[PDB]
C-alpha cells in the first residue's frame, strides 16, 4: 500500500548505515 | 542471495496483509449484513403497523 | 495469626506471577523469530537449557 | 531487477483490497434489496388479517 | 543458577537433536508452543 522514502547520506558511512539498518529493523527492510 | 530472503519474507508480509485486511472486510460485510436486514425490516414493519 | 495467610497469599501469586512471567518469554519468542526469520506458516521452534561455565 | 517484483505483487493487493469492495458493497446492494421480500411477505399477512376482518 | 533461552528456525527439528549431540554444554530440551495468531505487521514490531 505504502513504503517510500528516499534521501542523501556520504559515501563513508554507507557500510555502517545498512549494518545498523539490518540490526534494529531485524530483517524485513530493502536497501538499493 | 541474502537480499532475496529479505525480499520474499516481505512478498509475504504484503499479501498477509491483503488476506487479513479483506478478512475484516469481510467480517463486516457479515456484521452489517445481519444488522441492516433486521433494521429495514422494522422499518417495514413499523409502517404497515400503523397502516394497520 | 497473619503469618499463615501471608505464606499461602504468596504461593499462590508468585506461582501465578511465575507462569506469567513464563508466557511473556513465549510470546517474545513468537515475535522477532517471524522477523528474523521467514514467515511461510510458522517459525519452526525449539528451545534450551542452560549451562554454566561452559558458556 | 528487484523493485519491478516488489511493487507490482503490492499492486496485484491492491486488486485484492479492492475484492473486498466488491464483495461486501455486493452484499449491500444485495441485502438491501433482499429487503424487499419482507415487503411482499407481510401484505401477505396483512391480507390474511384483513379478510377476517372485513 | 541461569538459564538460556535460544530458538533456531531455518529435518531442521532434528538438527536441535544434533545440539543435543553436544552433550557437554547443555541437555537442550524442547519447550513446544502453541501457534498464535499473525495477521498484522506494523504493530506486531510495536508490540515488541
Amino acid at each position: 500500500r505504502l513504503g517510500f522514502v528516499a534521501g542523501v547520506i556520504n559515501r563513508e558511512r554507507i557500510p555502517t548505515f545498512e549494518r545498523m539498518l539490518w540490526r534494529v529493523c531485524r530483517g524485513n527492510v530493502f536497501l538499493r | 542471495a541474502d537480499v532475496q530472503k529479505q525480499i520474499k519474507h516481505m512478498m509475504a508480509f504484503i499479501e498477509q496483509e491483503a488476506n487479513e485486511k479483506a478478512e475484516e472486510i469481510d467480517a463486516k460485510a457479515e456484521e452489517e449484513f445481519n444488522i441492516e436486514k433486521g433494521r429495514l425490516v422494522q422499518t417495514q414493519r413499523l409502517k404497515i403497523m400503523e397502516y394497520y | 495469626k497473619q503469618f499463615g495467610p501471608l505464606v499461602r497469599w504468596l504461593k499462590v501469586n508468585f506461582s501465578e506471577a511465575f507462569i506469567a512471567w513464563i508466557h511473556v518469554k513465549a510470546l517474545r519468542v513468537f515475535v522477532e523469530s517471524v522477523l528474523r526469520y521467514g514467515l511461510p506458516v510458522n517459525f519452526q521452534a525449539m528451545l534450551l537449557q542452560p549451562n554454566k561455565k561452559t558458556m | 531487477q528487484g523493485i519491478q517484483q516488489l511493487l507490482q505483487a503490492e499492486k496485484r493487493a491492491a486488486e485484492k483490497v479492492a475484492d473486498a469492495r466488491k464483495r461486501k458493497a455486493r452484499r449491500l446492494k444485495q441485502a438491501k434489496e433482499e429487503a424487499q421480500m419482507e415487503v411482499d411477505q407481510y401484505r401477505r399477512e396483512r391480507e390474511q388479517e384483513f379478510q377476517s376482518k372485513q | 543458577t541461569e538459564f538460556w533461552l535460544i530458538s533456531a528456525p531455518g529435518t531442521w527439528e532434528k538438527l536441535h537433536a544434533a545440539t543435543t549431540k553436544n552433550n557437554n554444554l547443555a541437555v537442550s530440551s524442547k519447550f513446544n508452543i502453541p501457534d498464535l495468531k499473525v495477521g498484522t505487521l506494523d504493530v506486531l514490531v510495536g508490540l515488541s
